[PDB]
């Protein structure tokens, strides 16, 4: 309902939206936009973003 | 086969996304070792338990960013996805 | 000549056809 | 077709404009030749010109001055054509006093030992009877053309007016080569230097001066590593 | 590279300045560090440099129509206070430079200045990921300038001669060095037919196999080439190793060339290749000697001959609306035809007439810039103008602009000029419009698997066969089959397979089923994707920017809503029709459909129209109403031949189309099922693009139209 | 901006306000060109923005009556007579006749040459028709265009689209410190001038008494005096300069509606919106690629396009509620350097020279106690300054701004001068910039062919014909047979042809291309002004022949072939360029479209109180507008980071923003982005 | 006028007869004025020798085919015209070359009078026949730049002699760019870049060295003219 408010007939579906009782899960490009979140896409998803990185065992003196 | 990459374009684009499975994998990869660099210069006459220092030697004044980018080039970083 | 009427620089016109009434 | 040295020999059409012809060169090499002296010439030759200016009745350009017809602005656009040589390579003040009516020339200006105006029938402004003028101009020397030196940068205080200064004495350069281009065993090139002056050094002068610049700057490559 | 003015850094990189002025000790805390920037003392000039060393800036030119409306640049400090760009990125910013203006945003986070190197950097983003050819090439005066030296011009001074009398042969050289000194001396010209011996290209692959072919063409060997010395200074820009191309470079060709170079040769090389023709075109285009006088304006010959003839007829079209013999609706028509076969005769005679040396035709003839319709305005004659109704005036405007419209010339010409600056004000309204609904609707499309592996797919024309013999190639491949991925091999009248399945169709790897004989394939496509949300990246295919198969994360909805939407301002059918597609709306035309396939019951009348048919398996008649305003569609009948006309006795499918017009999407769903109306509504959107010169690949077309058939409806709970 | 401008403005005719019609309520039938409007409504000086068609100018002969409706005039012909009577017509009483074009041949006694003639019906028809129909006819060529429309040279040349544009930046157009007319013209130039108001034309004859750069005494032949004085460097509406100069001289006789003195672009009397450049025709190493314009430094040396502008700055002292708000020197921890350009009152001084963030007037208001931070509490009792109960409010210069201060007004409810209630002294400061000519400035001609300064390179390097003389400007060719604007061309030859001179063969007659031209134009000397009026003046049969009798330099040769090409010489070589280069001179005009303004950054600076996000516009130090297309971009990259940073610490994160730029002071990471104010502030107004 | 100095020559060496040389800093904008006149002070003013015209023996009013031989006619004058020679001697100088027999002629196989010097004597002339014979004179004069073989049609005897293109310049192919470097605050200021291939009669860096003396000498002449003074 956040990303359908955001477009087109705001009051039609802020009406619709708590006679249902609507609530919305938080995935998705335009919502995470909105709240300040990572957009779920390109280095966004959970797959690129929770990645550790470790120098190899090979080093040098100092 | 190519000339002497020069400033940002360095190194090739084409090098650095062999040791990498897509564009967006080698963003995540060179930021957070950057950061790694980054907090290694800011940690270096301070604490312990500092983030590993860079592995090639680096340029005077380079970036932490330049420098991450040279190692993944040199295959002197692991990954975990 | 160009509008000789309040004393202006002599600008040469390529005019073919005569002004029955000014600006 | 083997080698003979060329000649450089000089023609004077006016008091301030030369020709000069060189030959022989090699063919192709005319043109080249003729546009390093000119870029040189055009640019590099040094010059005196004036740097700043100083009017008593007023604190900055966009003013008048009581009794001349030309405002303050005007007036410092008539003084960017005034052609001056200086010795002294070190500034130093000419000054002006003028009391209507009458017109005030180049000429009108006392320059002081070593500086001197070389076409004092410059209209620079016009008094009537009420109109009283009194400018000091400060002239230094250099080349080329630099802008108004800020009152920021400098320490100069807020009655003196900066003015760009156009150093470079040389109106015109142009060139025009003659090639030999008959079928045979010998091809050369003539080149047909045009130097036109602005009354502050004779034509020579000035390609003397780019000749000098030039031979001291290819002296470069031939110094070995 | 792009340049900004060292004001615009110093501001931008102002705490950034600050940090290093108290680490040199230039200033003594921070607080005063401040202070320094705000006052511009002379030591931050020195410092800015080291600052924004390899730091990657944002630059945007609104309206960001598709992605590459914001590229990342390194930045080097220039003086003045305007943005420096570079030429080739131009297009991608629809940007000339009349007085526009560019935003620059820093990014200052270690992710944020990756995401600028890597995803963002210009150099990384040569290919349009609308289409996949390139974008940053040759395009205006670069174009010009290569297309100069690669003329051969016949009695060009320093040509060759062949060998006759006591002379030999006379204008071969033995290196391209040489023929720089003879070009620098004045005997041979650039642009001259000559024989000169290369060390340093590989000969084309046609000739390279006769000299060596056993082993490839090594740097050192030697062969001879008919070219000229320009054509030899072109290809010394290409990268080592690319096999000699003796053509003339028009934008075509060069485009060819570059978009090969993308496929095969790496990204690194793609970059620096095409700063060498940019480098190289602006060159020549300086010394191309390109200009426009009045003297290169040329004037149809029989400029006074050709009209006459048309007013003789319009005159006589004028009599016979004299005594009424055609209806006042007919002249106009009648006239219409008269005048705009007018203009073509004023064309024709302005081409012949003009040779190849006028600038005026360069210009256009090279693909730099402009038409020749624009030319036949310039020189010829205007034409027909509209009026604000929209039909054509019964009268042309016969003078050029050359010549001098007249004063009621000139003012009926500002008729259609105003409307046509009116209306591309409110065309690009709905056009944005359009793109923000398709954004919103595909917004979430993202490549989450790497593959669903559903052997479904869909069938692709890959050509189609004459019925002399021959073979033609479909006009809808590189729309609809190239970029494609396989979900079945392909099989020839052989039993070999000529390309596996799940194989990229490349270049040559269409060729290869081209030189097959065999006409169909069955790619795997996005529309039978069949994923949770998402789609797979091997149902997607290649992403056109990046030459290579989608990587998964790659928000490719918003990518294809982007890449149908910035096209859409140059549109008329029209840009109403593709609204009428993509809300699914009951459509203007509403042609009917064949229900049920059978045969053909043509009960026409004049006071309207009723057609039934008869199915062709059990079942009964089904009948429809149609009114007489319309006419049937051509359909391909049983008989092969494709031109038809429906009546009755002709064997028609089902879901086969009746009369011509848009038959209703709604009732083609319930008819042939939700994988034939996909596949309708992708190449009638298509027709409307491709009918304006825009080549958008049926890719992006196909990840909306998953987007409207994702729902079913409820019929029984 | 510049007079036109101002004349043009008064001339406006509007569709929108009150009793007209909403922007949104105004479709593409309203805007575009109607058939009655020939002749009272001009079809090309119109803005090509949202108001296209909304908005025109008057033509030029058109009037209006005591009803409301726009009258054109007419020479009424009575029996295919031509007669030198002359009837103005309403919209629906022009319809009641029918109109001849202006251009008719007509005979020395007023009878039409041909029978059928081109003429203008009721409903927009044109048709021949007999001479003995013929009721009316045009009085002008011209008398469909507007003022400005009518100072385009060559307009038939032109398409409507970029002839709107060439129109509608003449308007644009900057007043230079010198001004110079252009050579090629349309006769519109003087009256466009003196009409416009901005020039100083003597009421009555006499001889010049006294003249000054201040006022101009006249005396009249009855014996009274009249004294004109001159507006001298003014602030414009738009911050143009507005500087008026005498023409006339100590005792020169001058009559009654002449030019005595004249004003903003403006050169003895005529419009004079630009200057006469010397154009090479050719694209030049790229620096000029797709409308991009290169220049000769021969323009900043010499001061040709350099422009003054005026800004005027404000400030005011009122009444408070801890105290009063006083203009002092005094300004608490400023050094004695910083207020050196200042008087004993605080005010910067006249002449003084500031850049942004110097002080101009320096304003000091009293703080509470208890509005301090803990830590300026303890800062002040660090440094022991009591009695410091005053903050910094001085009225600083803004970013982008430099120049001489040149007038300063003071107003102070002590001194009698009423000021609104609350507050105690006003002062206003003028600071005067001179303006070169930058990279990147806007520059434009005649014919809509617009292009930034793309370069500015040293005089040797620009393209110089054979006498060593360089170019001025080196426009692009690949921006030329698009625009359909070849006037641009065609001035450039007649351009030429003024800066020359031109002696047509008299022996043997005169030739046929010349029968036509007046007996005026057989001769010319060099740096001649020529009129071409709209829709008739020179042809190009006669300028194809004015081009071959170009008249030789000092040094007796001839630069310019016949075609309207000149051979040049590359002056970054010195080989000459392979191919003749259409050479010529083009009136090019400086617009109000500077990169001295139009120059913008900002690191961090104000927010707007409710939403926490940065400010808009140059004028409120504020950042740019990352707009929804723009997000767009991002995720189509798959820029995740970069579009979060943009949204979070980069715009309305009240606490990451100040933890970025603490994090980059001390050369930390940057932190992970908060939750956006703005957020917070869409669900407290759902609740 | 004002000072102007640092000044300095580079040099990087690709191959052993090509190298690389930056003129770094100079004045805005001298790059240009000594960049053209470097690269035509090289490629038109070093002396240096090459083949004037040769003569082959059997070949009289034909020009299309040699018997005994692979190579026609003009494929034997290009190689004879990359033939890199040096002489002592300022007349023309006649050089023979002869060999018998089936195999391989090279530039090692002539003999060179007293004077001259062949550079590479391992370059490919032309292949003999089974049973081939070959004969053809050579004749090697000094010059300067590069002059056309229609300027040589008096050099050659009536006697089945022909005139070639004479490729007196050492240097073969010079270029040459500017760019900008900053020496204190001026980003304008100009460096110029020259690379410079040539024969391996003198090596990039005499080539050079030869150009200045002979550019120096020539603007010596407007030197002359008053000795004025002029910033160093
Ligand atoms: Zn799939």
């Amino acid at each position: 309902w956040l990303s359908a408010a955001s477009f087109q007939e705001t009051t039609r579906v802020l009406t619709d939206a708590a006679i249902n009782c609507r609530s919305d899960k938080l995935n998705g490009l335009k919502e995470n936009v909105i709240i300040g979140k990572l957009i779920p896409a390109g280095t966004g998803i959970n797959r690129y973003r929770n990645i550790a990185v470790q120098p190899t065992e090979e080093a040098r003196a100092a | 086969g190519y000339d002497t990459p020069l400033g940002i374009t360095n190194p090739p684009i084409d090098e650095l996304l062999d040791r990498v499975s897509s564009k967006y994998a080698l963003v995540i990869y060179a930021a957070k070792r950057a950061r790694q660099i980054n907090d290694y210069y800011n940690q270096l006459g301070e604490g312990i338990l500092e983030y590993v220092g860079p592995l090639v030697e680096p340029g005077l004044q380079e970036k932490p960013l330049s420098i991450a980018l040279r190692e993944i080039h040199a295959d002197l970083l692991e990954h975990t996805e | 000549s160009n509008n000789s009427v309040p004393g202006a620089p002599n600008r040469v016109s390529f005019a073919k056809l005569r002004e029955p009434l000014e600006v | 077709l083997i080698s003979q040295r060329p000649t450089l020999s000089e023609d004077v059409l006016t008091d301030n404009r030369s020709q000069f012809v060189i030959e022989p060169l090699e063919p192709g090499f005319g043109y080249t030749l003729g546009n390093s002296l000119r870029r040189t010439l055009l640019s590099s030759i040094p010059g005196a010109a004036v740097t700043s200016i100083r009017i008593d009745g007023v604190l900055h350009e966009f003013t008048t001055v009581p009794g001349v017809k030309e405002d303050v602005t005007e007036i410092i656009l008539n003084l960017k054509s005034l052609v001056v040589s200086s010795e002294e390579d070190e500034p130093v003040t000419m000054y002006l006093r003028k009391q209507g009516p009458g017109e005030v020339t180049a000429g009108d200006i006392v320059p002081p030992a070593g500086v001197t105006v070389h076409n004092p029938g410059m209209h620079i402004a016009t008094l009537n009877d009420k109109g009283k003028l009194e400018v000091e101009l400060v002239v230094e020397r250099g080349r080329g053309y630099v802008p108004a030196v800020q009152n920021r940068a400098s320490g100069a205080e807020i009655g003196r007016i900066p003015v760009d200064s156009i150093y470079s004495p040389v109106l015109k350069v142009t060139y025009k080569v003659d090639a030999t281009r008959v079928e045979q065993r010998t091809d050369f090139d003539k080149l047909i230097l045009d130097v036109e002056t602005k009354n502050s050094i004779s034509p020579r002068d000035a390609l003397a001066s780019a000749g000098k610049t030039l031979v001291e700057l290819f002296g470069l490559a031939r110094e070995l590593n | 590279q792009c340049g900004l003015p060292k004001l615009m850094a110093l501001e931008l990189f102002k705490p950034f300045v600050m940090k290093r002025l108290v680490d040199l000790n230039h200033a003594q805390n921070i607080k005063s560090a401040k202070r320094m920037v705000e006052r511009q003392r002379p030591q931050v000039w020195d410092v800015l440099e080291e600052v924004i060393a390899e730091h990657p800036v944002l630059l945007n030119r609104a309206p960001t129509l598709h992605r590459l409306g914001i590229q990342a640049f390194e930045p080097m400090l220039v003086e003045g206070k305007a943005i420096q760009l570079h030429p080739l990125v131009c297009e991608a910013f629809n940007a000339d430079f009349d007085g526009d203006q560019m935003a620059v945003h820093l990014p200052l986070s270690a992710e944020a200045q990756a995401e600028a190197r890597i995803l963002m950097l210009s150099s990384n983003n040569i290919l349009s990921p609308a289409s996949g050819r390139p974008l940053a090439m040759p395009r205006l005066d670069m174009v010009t300038g290569l297309y100069y030296l690669t003329t051969e011009v016949p009695g060009d001074t320093g040509e060759y001669q062949p060998a006759s009398g006591d002379h030999p042969e006379t204008g071969v050289y033995s290196s391209p060095a040489e023929a720089i000194m003879a070009a620098d001396r004045g005997v041979l010209s650039v642009r001259a037919k000559i024989k000169v011996r290369l060390t340093q290209l590989r000969p084309p692959v046609e000739i390279e196999a006769e000299l060596f072919g056993h082993s490839g063409w090594q740097p050192g060997d030697a062969w001879m080439a008919e070219t000229t010395l320009g054509r030899v200074m072109f290809n010394e820009l290409l990268p080592l190793g690319y096999p000699f191309v003796n053509k003339q470079m028009h934008k075509k060709v060069q485009a060819a060339i570059i978009n090969d170079l993308a496929e095969r040769y790496p990204m690194i090389v793609v970059a620096q290749t095409v700063d060498k023709l940019k480098d190289a075109g602006f060159y020549w285009a300086t010394r191309s000697g390109v200009t426009v006088s009045m003297a290169d304006v040329l004037v149809p010959p029989r400029k006074k001959e050709i009209l006459d003839h048309y007013e003789e007829r319009a005159d006589k079209v004028e009599k016979q609306f004299q005594r009424g013999a055609l209806n006042h609706d007919e002249r106009n028509e009648a006239l219409v035809e008269i005048w705009k076969e007018a203009t073509d005769e004023v064309g024709q005679a302005l081409r012949e007439h003009y040779p190849d040396d006028n600038p005026i035709i360069t210009i256009v003839d090279s693909g730099a810039t402009g038409n020749f319709t624009q030319t036949r305005t310039l020189a010829g004659m205007k034409g027909l103008v509209t009026n604000p109704k929209g039909e054509f005036i019964p009268r042309p405007v016969k003078s050029s602009f050359r010549e001098g419209l007249t004063v009621l010339e000139y003012f009926i010409n500002t008729h259609g000029a105003r409307k046509g600056l009116a209306d591309t004000a409110l065309r690009t309204a709905d056009s944005g419009y359009l793109t923000r609904r398709l954004v919103d609707v595909s917004q979430d499309v993202i490549v989450r698997e790497h593959d669903c592996q559903t052997e479904r797919g869909i069938v692709v024309e890959l050509a189609e066969r004459a019925p002399d013999g021959t073979l033609i190639r479909d006009p809808y491949i590189e729309t609809s089959a190239y970029a494609r991925t396989l979900g079945t091999d392909a099989v020839d009248e052989a039993g070999n397979v000529i390309v596996e399945r799940g194989q990229d169709l490349g270049d040559p790897e269409i060729d290869a089923l081209l030189a097959a004989g065999i006409t169909q394939v069955k790619v795997r496509s996005v529309l039978t994707c069949a994923t949770s949300t998402g789609v797979c990246a091997t149902c997607y295919g290649r992403s056109m920017a990046t030459g290579k198969l989608v990587d998964i994360g790659e928000a490719v909805g918003i990518v294809a809503a982007q890449s149908i939407g910035e096209p859409g301002t140059q549109l008329t059918g029209g840009l109403p029709r593709v609204q009428e597609l993509f809300e699914a709306r009951v459509p203007r035309g509403k042609a009917p459909i064949a229900d049920v396939t059978g045969r053909v019951r043509l009960e026409d009348g004049e006071r309207f129209y009723k057609i039934t048919i008869v199915p062709d398996d059990g079942g009964e008649e089904v009948v429809y109403d149609k009114i007489s305003k319309r006419q049937r569609l051509r359909v391909f009948k049983h008989e092969d031949g494709s031109e038809r006309v429906l009546s009755d006795g002709d064997h028609v499918e089902v879901g086969q189309q009746l009369m011509e017009g848009s038959a209703d999407p709604h009732e083609v769903l319930r008819v042939q099922g939700p994988r034939e109306v996909q596949i309708h509504l992708v190449r009638e959107v298509q027709e409307v693009y491709r009918a304006q010169g825009v080549s958008i690949h049926d890719k992006h077309i196909e990840v909306i139209v998953r987007q409207m058939l994702r729902r079913v409806t409820i019929i029984d709970s | 901006n510049n007079p036109l401008s101002g004349l043009t403005h008064k001339r406006r005719l509007s569709a929108l306000g009150p009793g007209g019609l909403s922007r949104e309520r105004a479709g593409l039938e309203v805007r575009d060109v109607h058939p009655s409007h020939y002749g009272r409504m001009c079809p090309i000086e119109t803005p090509e923005g949202p108001n296209i068609g909304l908005i025109g100018s008057l033509s030029v002969y058109a009037r209006v009556n005591p009803f409301g409706f726009i009258e054109t005039p007419y020479r009424k012909v009575v029996d295919g007579v031509v007669s030198d009577e002359i009837v103005y017509l309403t919209a629906d009483e022009e319809d009641r006749h029918v109109v001849a074009q202006a251009n008719s041949p007509i005979d020395a006694d007023g009878r039409f040459v041909e029978p059928r003639v081109l003429v203008r019906r009721k409903a927009g028809e044109v048709e021949y028709v007999p001479s003995s129909e013929v009721d009316y006819m045009d009085v002008s060529p011209r008398q469909m265009v507007s003022v400005a429309t009518a100072m385009i040279p060559f307009l038939e040349h032109d398409d409507a689209n970029r002839a709107l544009m060439g129109a509608n930046m003449q308007r644009q157009a900057v007043p230079l410190v010198r001004s110079e007319a252009p050579l090629v013209g349309t006769g519109m130039e003087l009256r466009a001038a003196i009409d416009a108001g901005d020039v100083v034309v003597a009421e009555e004859s006499g001889v010049i008494e006294e003249v000054s750069a201040d006022y101009i005494t006249v005396m009249h032949d009855n014996g009274t005096r009249r004294t004109y004085r001159m507006r001298k460097f003014a602030r414009s509406n738009h911050g143009t300069c507005a500087n008026q100069c005498p023409i006339v001289d100590a005792g020169d006789r001058v009559e009654a509606g002449q030019v005595i003195a004249d004003g903003p672009c403006t050169d003895d009397g005529e419009m004079a919106l630009g200057k006469n450049l010397l154009v090479a025709i050719m694209p030049w190493e790229g620096h000029n690629y797709e409308d991009a314009i290169i220049l000769s430094n021969r323009l900043v040396e010499e001061d040709v396009l350099t422009s003054i502008h005026i800004e005027e700055h404000e400030i005011d002292a009122r009444d408070t509620k801890l105290g009063a708000e006083e203009i002092t020197r005094d300004i608490p921890n400023i050094s004695d350097e910083v207020l050196a350009d200042l008087d004993e009152r605080g005010i910067v001084r006249i002449g003084a020279e500031v850049r942004d963030g110097d002080i101009l007037v320096g304003k000091v208001t009293p703080k509470g106690e208890t509005e301090l931070t803990p830590e300026e509490r303890l800062l002040r009792a660090i440094f022991g300054e009591k009695a410091r109960e005053v903050r910094d409010t001085s009225l600083k210069v803004p970013h982008g701004e430099s120049g001489k201060v040149i007038g300063i007004r003071v107003f102070s409810r002590e001194d009698e001068d009423e000021l609104p209630a609350g507050v105690n002294e006003l002062v206003r400061v003028y600071v005067a910039q001179k303006r070169k000519i930058s990279d990147g400035d806007k520059l434009a001609g005649r014919h809509g062919n617009k292009g930034v300064i793309g370069k500015i390179l040293p005089v040797e390097d620009m393209p110089f014909l054979a006498d060593g003389t360089p170019v001025d400007i080196i426009l692009n060719t690949h921006g030329v047979p698009r625009r359909m604007n070849i006037g641009q061309i065609l001035e450039t030859h007649l351009g030429w042809c003024a800066h020359s001179g031109w002696k047509v063969d008299a022996a043997k007659g005169v030739p046929d291309w010349a029968a036509r031209l007046p007996d005026e134009l057989l001769e010319a000397q060099p740096n001649a002004i020529v009129s071409t009026p709209v829709f008739d003046g020179a042809q190009e049969a006669e300028l194809q022949g004015l081009l071959s009798c170009t008249l030789p330099n000092r040094d007796g040769d001839v630069l310019v072939d016949a075609d309207g090409k000149a051979m040049l010489f590359d002056g970054r070589s010195g080989e000459p360029f392979p191919y003749p280069v259409t050479v010529g001179y083009m009136y090019i005009m400086k617009l109000h479209h500077l990169v001295d303004d139009k120059i913008h950054a900002r690191s961090t600076g104000p927010y707007s109180m409710i939403t926490q996000q940065p400010l808009g516009g140059k004028a409120q130090f504020g950042g740019q507008r990352f707009g929804e297309m723009e997000c767009w971009a991002m995720q189509a990259y798959g820029a995740a980071y970069t579009l979060q940073e943009l949204l979070t610490i980069k715009s309305d994160d009240t606490v990451g923003r100040v933890k970025v730029y603490e994090a980059i002071v001390k050369g930390e990471n940057i932190p992970e982005p908060g939750i956006p104010e703005s957020f917070k502030v869409l669900l407290k107004e759902l609740q």
